[PDB]
């Protein structure tokens, strides 16, 4: 058997995009464009103009339960505390930094300035979502310092207040390695923290790629758009292109036909816009339920959900606002360092058969000892340390050895 | 489609198109990439 | 001249030869604000995208709603992290939406 | 433009105008005469040359 | 019409699923996080017992069960899959 | 209480679709192939293709 | 070609669910063992191949 | 002292049959003085 002797605590970012811009056009003005001759005629058509706004106006207001979702998942705002002592482990890189007009932290600032779209056309219009960026970027800090200074417990009741080198001591418990891992390393343990943390900065200035995630969805909807706006420009059989033209060049009675042509053919352009949109908004719906879980099941806890939470043994995440989006901060505990020992199933003293009570058998050439699984530590193979079951018959791969039997020199002593 | 008809389909399109190197592969024939018999991560 | 679309922006005029630029003028949906018929019977409207008791708000020109200093977990949504609602004393009130209570966690070390 | 409630009785009992104030523009929008709380779009403006 | 080749050959996807399921014969779980670490394979199953909360010894007592068991079972699937796969006959058959 | 005494390991199946064939079809040429006349037409049309 | 494309978009949707399911299925079934109760077949988890 | 689960308040007094040993009182940062009582040495005397 392979086992560890050292670790690395490494951060990964995960993008996800839980909403889109809440976009809206008057079938009518589209259609018609301020045409009330035409407006007439667009009546007969039925009731497609309602429709289509009914559609644009659930998508629009789902964009904003879909950021409610994902983000309001506290009841209260926490404040961090004014002094920065959290037992080395450095949060500047992650938390709001005051020196800026924006409430916004290091990392916040870079993910935001680094995504990119005043345009206005007839028509087409953008509502601006409900939860203000500065509101979403106080939600985030409230989920943040929440998690670095109540560990999981204010995401399921009160807040209850925990030093963090205990926290994340309770968070090592959570993954197999004992507390005296964390402590006797916990100056280590925080330099590769803060080292990650400040990793991660440079990796979202690395490639302008990163973030590509989330411009897609910007650049799909902007395509819609543009593809939607020059469909005017079309005459779709007509005459002209353009109701104006029409309605000067030809009489009512004549103008009808061609008026018809490009109500057809406007409202067809409309109908294939509205439905790529609930396409899109659906995606995009499925996207954000996906980022509410994570917010839930790894900044308000600890997942043993294998990959939920990037490679490694999920530690903490620590969530991120992002321009219609959210990106998490996954922190994982990864071995390292492995060293292959000689192992055994079980060992006999005096014929008792002998399992390991939580570690594992494993020896080092010459004499056996019982290591936890996840961090070579090697203790002697005691009788408190280990339990017992059958004997030595029925068990294969059973090797001899002495588990030493703690009372022994006591009970020689005082008998 | 094959390499065969690939020159059907301005010098510098009609040298694209007839192809000082030519690659067939599943996906059709394709021009101006060197075919190497190395391995590396999808670009 | 012309926008992305064949729409004109710009024209030249045939009488003076001076260039001009065109906008289409004020125009935008129009919502409004109602607590129910079965509570109330006033409403506050709201233009969307309009520049204008009345009140002038990154959402639009909300008239008929009175700003108030305070915010409450917020009934329903203008925009722009403004909200409304027939609370507070018998009128419409749009005010800015509270997030949540402020809770400092006591945290120290040793505790 | 006028929404009138017919009655079972196959006799009109009330009357709402669309244009009388914008409670009653949402009543018509909606198609109802009860409208429940909340944030109604109706109609859209352009103003007049 | 066309229909373009898919990105990952069959025999690439069957050599991606190999190599997914050799890690998981001869790695556990490890594999899946960090780098991949042997363990006996009953030492393995033993660890996964565990998981379920039953203690490592009911493997090890009586590993030779457990083990026709699974050889058992396996043979099994065949001879029942050998019978559905209508959820990809359906995916095929609709497009 | 109903305690066990025995297992049965068990194996079980699921199949789960992963991916559709990747189609792609010409709107130019599905309309009206190799005809000009009709391909003038349908540019009215615009970015439909 | 327009309806086909909208019915392929749909039914693209569903198989990318499916393909999502799967994708956290293997992550959480075969790169590990899992307490989520029928997600890795019925019965208690071992492991999955 | 005492050593009491967590998320419920239930003290027990710190004893050799819940809590494991390590270290040297050198390394770990923040520890304290308070001692073990051993269940062997009342059965001793
Ligand atoms: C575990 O690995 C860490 C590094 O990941 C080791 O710490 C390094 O020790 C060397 C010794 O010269 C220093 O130069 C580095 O600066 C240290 N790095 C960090 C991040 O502290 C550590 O010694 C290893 N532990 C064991 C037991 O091997
Ligand atoms: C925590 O990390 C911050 C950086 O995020 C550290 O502040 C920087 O420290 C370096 C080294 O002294 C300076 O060169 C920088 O100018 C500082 N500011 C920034 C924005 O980088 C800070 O020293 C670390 N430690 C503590 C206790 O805060
Ligand atoms: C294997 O582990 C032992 C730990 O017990 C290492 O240390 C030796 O242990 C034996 C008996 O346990 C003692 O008699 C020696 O005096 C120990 N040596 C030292 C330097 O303390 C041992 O070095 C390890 N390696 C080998 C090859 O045995
Ligand atoms: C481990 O110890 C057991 C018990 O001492 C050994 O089993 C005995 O081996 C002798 C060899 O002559 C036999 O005569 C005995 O009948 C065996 N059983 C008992 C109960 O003594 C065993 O050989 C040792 N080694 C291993 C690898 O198991
Ligand atoms: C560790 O693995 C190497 C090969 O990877 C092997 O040669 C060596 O014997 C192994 N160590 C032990 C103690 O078995
Ligand atoms: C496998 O390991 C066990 C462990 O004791 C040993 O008894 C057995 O002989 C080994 N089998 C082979 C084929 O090496
Ligand atoms: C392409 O043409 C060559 C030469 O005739 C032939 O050997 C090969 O089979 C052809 N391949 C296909 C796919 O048509
Ligand atoms: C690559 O492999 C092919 C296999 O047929 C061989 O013909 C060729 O010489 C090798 N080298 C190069 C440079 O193609
Ligand atoms: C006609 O327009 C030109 C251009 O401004 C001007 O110079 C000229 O005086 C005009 N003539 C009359 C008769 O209005
Ligand atoms: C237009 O908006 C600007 C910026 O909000 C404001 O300063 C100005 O007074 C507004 N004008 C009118 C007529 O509403
Ligand atoms: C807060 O109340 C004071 C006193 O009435 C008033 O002057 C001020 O404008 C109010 N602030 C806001 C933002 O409404
Ligand atoms: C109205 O409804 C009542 C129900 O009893 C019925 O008796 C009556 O004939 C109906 N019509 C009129 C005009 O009252
Ligand atoms: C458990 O079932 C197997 C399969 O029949 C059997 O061989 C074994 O003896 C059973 N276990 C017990 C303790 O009876
Ligand atoms: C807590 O901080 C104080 C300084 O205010 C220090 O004296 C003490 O050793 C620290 N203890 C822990 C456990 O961090
Ligand atoms: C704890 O006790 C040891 C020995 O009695 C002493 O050396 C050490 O200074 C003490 N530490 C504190 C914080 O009292």
């Amino acid at each position: 058997i392979a086992i560890p002797t050292n670790f690395t605590i490494s951060v990964t970012t995960e993008i996800l995009p839980v909403s889109m811009t809440k976009t809206s056009v008057d079938c009518t003005m589209y259609i018609c464009g301020d045409s009330t001759e035409c407006s007439n005629l667009l009546l007969q058509y039925g009731s497609f103009c309602t429709q289509l706004n009914r559609a644009l106006t659930g998508i629009a207001v789902e964009q904003d339960k879909n950021t409610q979702e994902v983000f309001a998942q506290v009841k209260q705002i926490y404040k961090t505390p004014p002094i920065k002592d959290f037992g080395g482990f450095n949060f500047s890189q992650i938390l709001p930094d005051p020196s800026k007009p924006s409430k916004r932290s290091p990392i916040e600032d870079l993910l935001f300035n680094k995504v990119t779209l005043a345009q206005k056309f007839n028509g087409l219009t953008v509502l601006p979502p409900l939860l203000t960026d500065e509101m979403i970027a106080q939600y985030t800090s409230a989920l943040l310092a929440g998690t670095i200074t109540s560990g999981w417990t204010f995401g399921a009741g009160p807040a209850l207040q925990i030093p963090f080198p205990m926290q994340m001591a309770y968070r090592f418990n959570g993954i197999g390695v004992t507390q005296n891992v964390l402590y006797e390393n916990q100056k280590l343990i925080a330099n590769q923290f803060n080292s990650a943390i400040g990793k991660i900065q440079d990796s979202l200035s690395s490639t302008p790629s990163a973030l590509g995630k989330l411009q897609d969805v910007v650049n799909q909807n902007a395509q819609a758009l543009n593809t939607l706006v020059k469909q005017l420009s079309s005459n779709f059989g007509a005459i002209s292109s353009v109701l104006n033209d029409i309605l000067s060049r030809l009489d009512p009675p004549e103008a009808e036909v061609q008026i018809d042509r490009l109500i057809t053919g406007r409202l067809q352009s409309l109908q294939t816009y509205v439905t790529q949109q609930l396409i899109r908004a659906a995606e995009i719906r499925a996207s954000a339920n996906l980022a509410a879980t994570k917010m839930s099941e790894c900044v308000l806890g600890q997942s043993k959900r294998v990959d939920f939470c990037g490679k490694g043994y999920h530690l903490m995440s620590f969530p991120q606002s992002a321009p219609h989006g959210v990106v998490f901060l996954h922190v994982t505990y990864v071995p390292a360092q492995e060293k292959n020992f000689t192992t055994a199933p079980a060992i006999c003293h005096d014929g008792k058969a002998h399992f390991p009570r939580e570690g594992v058998f494993v020896s080092n050439g010459t004499h056996w000892f019982v290591t936890q699984r996840n961090f070579y530590e090697p203790q002697i193979i005691t009788t408190d340390n280990t339990f017992v079951s059958g004997n030595c018959d029925v068990v294969i791969g059973i090797v001899n050895n002495t588990v030493y039997d703690p009372l022994q020199p006591e009970l020689d002593s005082f008998k | 489609v094959n390499c065969t008809e690939v020159p059907v389909a301005t010098p510098t399109w009609r040298v694209y198109s007839t192809g000082s190197n030519v690659f067939q592969t599943r996906a059709g024939c394709l021009i101006g990439a060197e075919h190497v018999n190395n391995s590396y991560e999808c670009d | 001249g012309r926008d992305i679309a064949d729409t004109t922006d710009a024209v030249r005029d045939p009488q003076t030869l001076e260039i001009l630029d065109i906008t289409p003028c004020s125009f935008g949906g129009v919502s409004v604000i109602t607590p129910g018929t079965n509570t109330s019977n006033q409403v506050a409207v709201l233009y969307q995208d309009v520049n204008c008791n009345v009140f002038q708000t990154r959402a639009g020109c909300l008239i008929g709603a009175e700003h108030v200093n305070n915010s409450y977990e917020c009934d329903i949504p203008i925009g722009a992290g403004i909200c409304a609602s027939y609370q507070t004393s018998q009128s419409i009130i749009a005010y800015t939406m509270s997030l949540g209570a402020e809770n400092s966690v006591a945290y120290s070390n040793n505790s | 433009t006028f929404l009138l409630k017919y009655n079972e009785n196959g006799t009109i009992t009330d009357a709402v105008d669309c244009a009388l104030d914008p409670l009653s523009e949402t009543k018509c929008t909606l198609k109802s005469f009860t409208v429940e709380k909340g944030i109604y779009q109706t109609s859209n403006f352009r103003v007049q040359p």
